[PDB]
């Protein structure tokens, strides 16, 4: 039980006891726990992302204007509740604790010649033309790409 | 020692068309999703008439070349196919690539025989669950 | 083996429509909600013999499709689906883009096919309490 | 003592064609994917019953040859081998070469040949699977 | 157990369970191990390939300017993860750890005369005629190659 | 058996069987081995 050998590309989560606080232990390295500390589960593939696929993790780490990741002051990570973020093909990222693979590895949709996309804003935003897309709006994407 | 007289009990009065072992309900489904609703009221029940029609073109072309013997037009049989292919041929010309678009295959030839079941299926095609939600 | 004569009994005298196996109390608190009571009085049944009738036509032609054989327009009971065809035809261009905004699907090949219980629907959708409050 | 009669109750109206012992869904799975789409919906119409009237007629001349006895043309049956024949030599110059372009052998005796199963097909060859299918 | 002896033209993969790293060790050469470490497997063929055939295996190493195989600094290998790679006729190479044999040695297919080719782009490249070929393209190569 | 906690005044000694080479522990300390070595005997006092 003490004894934790984490495979290349690999993770896990552990539980330290004294702070209520867990966080991830990546890399092809061994890892030797303490005694309040508390391995959660059996170590799990770095998830990875495919060229033309992606995927979407609810609850994504707020990560700072360099993308380094943010911790909190007490050793646990800032998220972003209830949100989603799309990730597409990239290094075999981890999953760091309190997040949620809901859309697995899912291709990238090509749309046909002669044929388009009804899409619709869910929520307001601000897309790369420079539009105030409030939401409901509706859209035509055409094209064979 | 399929039906023959029973499908012509159930012919159409124009020339579009259990008897065809499918799954109807699945297929309907399948095709509500990649927007047949988009070509008009008018245009779907035209289109489903058509896919129907080559449905049973292709059943009867495979009947028929299991013993050997737009092109297929037993005599006695013979005035409902001709007018089964004057029916496909006049109205395949309003829609150019459409079985590309509607993914099902290069064209109606490879289109029918994926959709009958006696050719396979690939993976990087989304036409698995035609027969198989017949499985289930 | 449904009741196809049955049906004729129940045909009114315009061309508007259990033999059709659907939660009608239901469906009828279901449109009460999105306000179906703002169009006036003689508007509500008018939309509602709409709605009968293009379900009625749904069930037919699910009837026939799974034989394989307002385009619908057997050669027994042509006239009333011709007759139901032509009154469809008519009042529907008063009602442009109405199952959107009454929260049915995208037009009513997409709406009655939910309805009829053939076809999935969404979580995201409030469709789901039309099939399951007859299971209860 | 292979079926006769049974095989001119099939005989087609224009002169084109179990009786066989083949399999037919592999080899139309075969020829779909060495690209027969592309040849038109007429196209591969008229090349499929060029190659069953093909097929037919060297299963013939393998009936005749066991007793020893294009140029094809038993004195009940000498009509329909007269008609097949003139239906096969006419059709015949349409396509050039196209036995090595589907990949089936050098000309029209090498490929019925094969695909009949009395001569040895090689590993280089992909028709391997046209009758082992059947023997799966 | 201790004692491993690789035939010419065979590897292995060993298992340094004191960094949880695994490696190949190839050649004609017989291998002593340590403690630690651990054999996965019994000596495999290096992988051939003959003229006018190929194969594709999925996740390649890394190889720098020169081909020279990039590691980790922890041991490891340089992978790319979830790609593949298109191998044509050139000595037996053996498959370093993480590596799948995905489509076995298939010939090169011969494109007839009077014949073509319909060839789509899954993914955005830049070919060797100077295009930047969009996916979705359409392609015909025709000839008799 | 792998996990060593030596005492404080105490020692080990381990055996590198890569190199058959032994050496001692000391302090107050948890010592964690690897798979070749081998401690010798439970922890004595200095």
């Amino acid at each position: 039980e003490f004894i934790i050998r984490i495979p290349p590309y690999h993770y896990i989560h552990v539980l330290d006891q004294n702070s209520n606080v867990s966080r991830v232990e990546v890399g092809p390295k061994t890892y030797i726990r303490q005694d309040n500390e508390r391995v959660l589960f059996a170590p799990m593939r770095m998830v990875t992302v495919p060229p033309r696929h992606y995927c979407t993790v609810a609850n994504p780490v707020s990560r700072d204007a360099q993308g380094l990741v943010l911790f909190d002051v007490t050793g646990q990570v800032r998220l972003r509740h209830a949100d989603l973020e799309i990730r597409l093909a990239q290094d075999p990222f981890p999953l760091y604790p309190g997040e949620v693979l809901e859309k697995d590895i899912t291709p990238l949709q090509v749309v046909l010649p002669n044929t388009a996309l009804h899409l619709k804003a869910l929520l307001d935003f601000e897309d790369k033309d420079g539009d105030k897309v409030v939401a409901g709006d509706e859209w035509l994407f055409e094209g064979p790409g | 020692a399929v039906p023959w007289t029973e499908l012509l009990s159930l012919q159409t009065e124009d020339g579009f068309w259990l008897i065809l072992n499918l799954n109807t309900n699945g297929l309907h489904s399948f095709l509500k999703q990649k927007g047949i609703q988009s070509l008009g009221v008018k245009g779907r029940e035209c289109l489903l008439d058509l896919i129907a029609t080559m449905l049973v073109l292709q059943f009867i072309r495979t009947r028929l070349e299991k013993e050997g013997i737009m092109k297929m037009d037993i005599p006695w049989a013979f005035e409902a196919i001709k007018q089964a292919s004057e029916w496909v041929r006049r109205t395949e010309g309003q829609y150019p690539s459409i079985c590309p678009r509607l993914e099902l295959g290069n064209d109606w030839d490879s289109a029918t025989k994926q959709l009958l079941g006696l050719q396979p299926i690939s993976t990087v095609s989304p036409l698995h669950r035609v027969l198989h939600y017949s499985q289930g």
